[PDB]
């Protein structure tokens, strides 16, 4: 019951609602149309949504996750088998109930993750992700000690905004290039990068690199990080170096040209692996080493 | 081609028993084609299906019992379960559904007889049969028992009805060894050959007689034979001759 | 049992963790050995074919065979001398040769098996339902292991795919067939093979059997057709609760080449494949067979030759010993596929609560 539409209405909001959220919202509504109790109606129906989704999708996988996560939640909430009103309720109520859990994840994240700041310690944040800003933000009220750093980004100038938002702070602001970041490996202390996307153990989606990164900070012996609130857990792994659905066509050795028509081409998704980070911040208490795989494998069962 | 539905409607009802046959699991759970309310697929969720390795089993070919919860009689929607179903009547539905695949093996001769619709065929069946008695592999012994259920309808093809009657519908060897040296001879052969009959009796070459006698149920065969051989023994020590039974 | 030892070659003052040498030739077999078994290991002991997976089905076969074989007794019971039966045969297939975590678990799951099933109970009866459930297990944990393996490699394999494998994974070689013949794709498939086993060998000529495009492979080089490689399977045998794996031949230098150049590598495996037990070295627990792979000059294994190669003891003083099996490394395979579809060799232990 309508979904482009809905994705057409979100794109570059996100700010007070996370962007997955409203989609989660959406799907939660959608189901609470056909009836929950009607599996026969309503499954197929979810299917065909995600489909539509899929093809209304270029560079996302991170929809799809939510989606999946709706559909675990949903298959979770009949295990009761007594009365079938009260679990199509709490099913009817589970969806504004997300988007409120995320400000109490919010407020649980500027409890447990401001205990890491330290004495002169340079912090350079990656992506867009608005939970990792948030602690920032939270870390900047506290006053410990510290440095906010952004970056030359480049999708549809992500970096300049990020750097433009900071600037509203007042925090003191210099910038990191995708190419200049090869200097960094001491001076700014620990490499933070934002995620839009968190897979079976160690996999993350962000934006145009963080293998790399993760390389570096390897190379260096440098804490590595990976930044975010709570709504994206996948059942992914790729094979190679780099494996994803993509829109924007890898190694693509543009035509032969004089005039100029199409030539921004190449990897425009990274992926990072098991070995290069070091800590996993999200607000289910305090896990790390490979928690998200074991929460992944005690709801599929699959 | 292999359709129509089981019972007299297209769509099952509210705690009614069917059988399943599993083609595809995960995801959803199981979309998946009934043998005893249509080839339609019927749908059970990640939940129903399982009480107590749960993904290692169940792909193609295994049957599951499972009750119908909801039904949607508008386009095409069955939902299903499997935790409802105790192991009380359980025995009974197998039985049940046993019978309902004897009745369709049953219906498979009308179909390739005369080059027909079947789901036609199966209705014009199941108008005496599945009707008024009940379940139809019953009313089926009935008839072929004593003709009492196709009385109701006429028949567009006796011949199949025949057929599927005769469908539906033990040889002991004996051996005799003839070496006269009396007077007459070939009377006497005859004489005996009388003796054991009754019923078919085939000749070979020239010394030995086989006879091949029909059992009635399974055990009996030395109650004739027996006495046929004395008698044989009886008829030809008179004269001044000879035989032989190994 | 019958006869021990009595066996030339030295003890070796480099690698010693297992113990070297045995029954070959048959003198003085006891009654009531069953005949399947001591076949068994005589193939073992010149084997070519068998690696891991099909060699736990087949004992699997030959005990369902002795349970077919064997009614209950009038004077001892069915659980009475069963086990110890049982034990000596373990003990036999240990003197022959060492053996895989895959038969301990099976052999776990058979003795569960018998201490569920009372003694009072209905003799055909039991047997009758014992045999359908061991039927069960086998196509549940081997079979349908299998094909959740193949279904994970077909979402995840690329539109036509050039594939490189070590060994006899019997497993992959199926897959390989399939991607060939069922689903039709282009098969680019390069095996390499070394000099004590001709397995990588068989499973070309297998290949060709179908009618598969085989790069055939040895020792001296493997960079030569890399430097094009684009995705690679290793060959498998067990699996540690460490991350790690124990494995056969070079496929850990293949799997460091891997790391170093391009792209890491990925294993497939069953459910039942993992262990409890853990090590990290090639020192730990050695794989032994007969020098005498390597003293036959190259080409065919039965030839009987007059030349210049015997000597183990005739000359002053030379060793000639080597390795079956050895230590693959755990950063480099990040894959590990089983009946539990995904996950990662990190999560070295994750399924082991779950069973």
């Amino acid at each position: 019951f309508n979904i482009t539409e809905t994705y057409l209405r979100f794109l570059e909001e996100d700010t007070e609602m996370t962007m997955p959220i409203a989609a989660i919202e959406a799907l939660v509504t959608l189901l609470r149309i056909k009836t929950p109790e009607t599996a026969a109606e309503m499954i197929n129906t979810i299917k065909s949504s995600t489909e539509e989704l899929i093809k209304s999708i270029p560079n996302s996988v991170s929809l799809r996750a939510g989606c999946d996560i709706f559909m675990r939640f949903v298959l979770r909430n009949l295990h009761l088998y007594g009365d079938w009103e009260n679990c199509k309720q709490h099913l009817i109520e589970n969806g504004q109930l997300f988007v409120s859990r995320a400000k109490k994840s919010r407020n649980k994240i500027a409890e447990i993750g401001v205990d890491f700041i330290a004495d002169d310690d340079i912090i350079l944040v990656h992506g867009y992700s608005r939970a990792v800003f948030s602690l920032l933000n939270h870390a900047a009220n506290k006053f410990i000690r510290f440095r906010c750093v952004v970056t030359e980004s480049r999708p549809s100038k992500q970096g300049n905004q990020l750097y433009t938002l900071l600037e509203q702070k007042g925090i003191p602001v210099t910038l990191i290039v995708d190419s200049a970041v090869g200097a960094v490996i001491d001076k700014v202390d620990k490499v933070f990068v934002g995620a839009e996307g968190v897979a079976e153990s160690g996999g993350i989606i962000n934006l145009v690199g963080t293998y790399s990164v993760g390389v570096l900070a390897h190379n260096a012996r440098k804490p590595f990080y990976v930044v975010t609130e709570s709504h994206k857990f996948v059942r992914m792994f790729p094979l190679s170096s780099d494996d994803l659905p993509m829109a924007g066509p890898p190694l693509d050795f543009t035509r032969r040209t004089d005039d100029l028509e199409d030539a921004l081409r190449g990897p425009t998704i990274d992926y990072t692996a098991q070995e290069y980070i070091t800590a996993l911040i999200t607000d289910l208490g305090v896990l790390t080493p490979s928690a998200v795989s074991e929460e992944l494998i005690k709801m599929w069962y699959d | 081609t292999s359709h129509c539905r089981f019972y007299e409607n297209k769509y099952p009802e509210i705690d009614d028993i069917v059988m399943v046959n599993v083609q595809q699991i995960a995801e959803m759970g199981a979309y998946v084609k009934l043998l005893e309310y249509d080839n339609i697929e019927g749908m059970i969720l990640l939940s129903e299906l399982s009480r107590r390795s749960i993904q290692k089993l169940i792909r193609v070919g295994k049957n599951d019992v499972a009750v119908v919860l909801r039904v949607d009689k508008e386009k095409g929607y069955i939902d299903l379960s499997k935790r409802r179903v105790s192991s009380e009547d359980i025995i009974k539905c197998e039985e049940k559904y046993q019978k309902s695949k004897t009745v369709h093996s049953i219906l498979r001769y009308c179909a390739e007889k005369f080059q027909i619709p079947l789901e036609e065929l199966y209705k014009t069946i199941a108008w005496p049969l599945s009707r008024k008695f009940g379940h139809a592999y019953e009313a089926f012994k009935l008839s072929i028992i004593d003709e009492t259920v196709w009385e109701g309808i006429e028949p567009p093809s006796k011949d199949v009805l025949d057929e599927l009657k005769n469908y539906i519908s033990v040889k002991i060897r004996a051996d005799v060894e003839v070496s006269c040296f009396s007077y007459e001879g070939i009377d006497a052969i005859k004489d005996a050959l009388k003796s054991a009959e009754d019923v078919k009796v085939k000749l070979v070459a020239a010394p030995l007689y086989v006879l091949t006698t029909q059992a009635l149920d399974k055990q009996k065969g030395i109650e004739q034979l027996e006495s046929a051989i004395e008698k044989i023994t009886e008829v030809i020590t008179k004269y001044g001759g000879v035989c032989n039974i190994t | 049992p019958g006869i021990s030892s009595v066996i030339p070659t030295v003890l070796e003052q480099s690698f010693d963790n297992s113990s070297l040498i045995s029954v070959k030739e048959l003198l003085l077999n006891k009654d009531l050995i069953h005949p399947s078994i001591l076949l068994l290991t005589s193939h073992l002991a010149h084997y070519k074919i068998v690696g891991s997976i099909p060699r736990c089905i087949a004992m699997l076969e030959v005990f369902q065979i002795v349970i077919k074989d064997y009614q209950t007794p009038k004077g001892t019971t069915l659980s009475r001398n069963l086990t110890s039966y049982l034990s000596h045969q373990i003990d036999l297939l240990k003197k022959a040769r060492p053996l895989s975590v895959t038969m301990g678990n099976a052999i776990r799951w058979l003795k569960q098996e018998i201490s569920l099933i009372d003694p009072s109970t209905p003799d055909k009866a039991a047997k009758k339902d014992l045999c359908e459930k061991i039927g069960q297990f086998a196509k549940e944990k081997i079979e349908l292991a299998d094909q959740l393996i193949i279904d994970n490699a077909s979402t995840q394999i690329e539109e036509s795919t050039t594939i490189v494998t070590y060994g006899s994974s019997k497993v992959l070689t199926e897959l390989l067939l399939h991607n060939a013949i069922s689903l039709k794709k282009n098969i680019k498939v390069i095996v390499v093979d070394s000099r004590p086993l001709f397995e990588g060998r068989k499973m070309a000529e297998t290949l060709r059997n179908a009618g598969v495009n085989v790069m055939y492979a040895l020792i001296t080089s493997l960079d030569t057709i890399f430097n094009d490689v684009d995705y690679v399977f290793l060959g498998a045998h067990s699996i540690l609760s460490n991350g790690f794996l124990y494995s056969r031949a070079g496929t850990a230098m293949l799997a460091m080449s891997a790391k170093r150049r391009n792209i890491p590598v990925l294993v497939c495996c069953e459910s039942l494949k993992f262990s409890q037990r853990v090590q990290l070295d090639s020192v730990t627990f050695n794989e032994l067979a007969d020098p005498n792979d390597l003293v036959n000059i190259d080409y065919e294994n039965p030839v009987e030759r007059r030349g210049n190669k015997g000597a183990l003891l005739n000359q002053f003083i030379k060793e000639r010993k080597f390795e079956k099996k050895k230590l693959a490394m755990e950063n480099k395979p990040k894959g590990n596929k089983i009946g539990g579809k995904k996950g990662s060799e990190g999560e070295s232990k994750d399924a082991s609560n779950e069973e």
